[PDB]
């Protein structure tokens, strides 16, 4: 029973990972295509001016 | 079209609110008012939808 229930789950996991990584390769592709940007990224302030975390 | 919360691409993965549109079998998110949109899923006819009861 555990050998089967671990096994049925591992074959759904692999098909799920295949799909998740397909989905991740295509989105990986997309960023490099047209929207990656060349300008420096911006430091993000938080916790208002009296914590002012940056 | 409407507000949703999502997780950022920073290393902490911190949550953030953006305005999302479903149109022509696509899901896009708006990055500023009056400026081009960015695609979130390429197609919806190839999607599945998780109701997450154990989260």
């Amino acid at each position: 029973q555990y050998r089967k229930e671990l096994g049925a789950q591992l074959h759904q996991l692999v098909l799920n990972s295949a799909r998740e990584k397909r989905d991740m390769e295509q989105r990986h592709v997309l960023l490099k295509q047209k929207e990656l940007g060349g300008e420096e990224p911006e430091p993000s302030l938080r916790e208002g001016p009296g914590g002012l975390v940056m | 079209e409407g507000h949703l919360f999502k997780r950022a691409s920073n290393a902490f993965k911190t949550w953030s609110r953006r305005w999302f549109t479903i149109q022509s079998n696509q899901l896009v998110y708006q990055k500023k008012y009056k400026d081009p949109v960015t695609v979130v899923v390429d197609d919806l006819r190839l999607c599945t939808v998780k109701l997450c009861p154990d989260s």
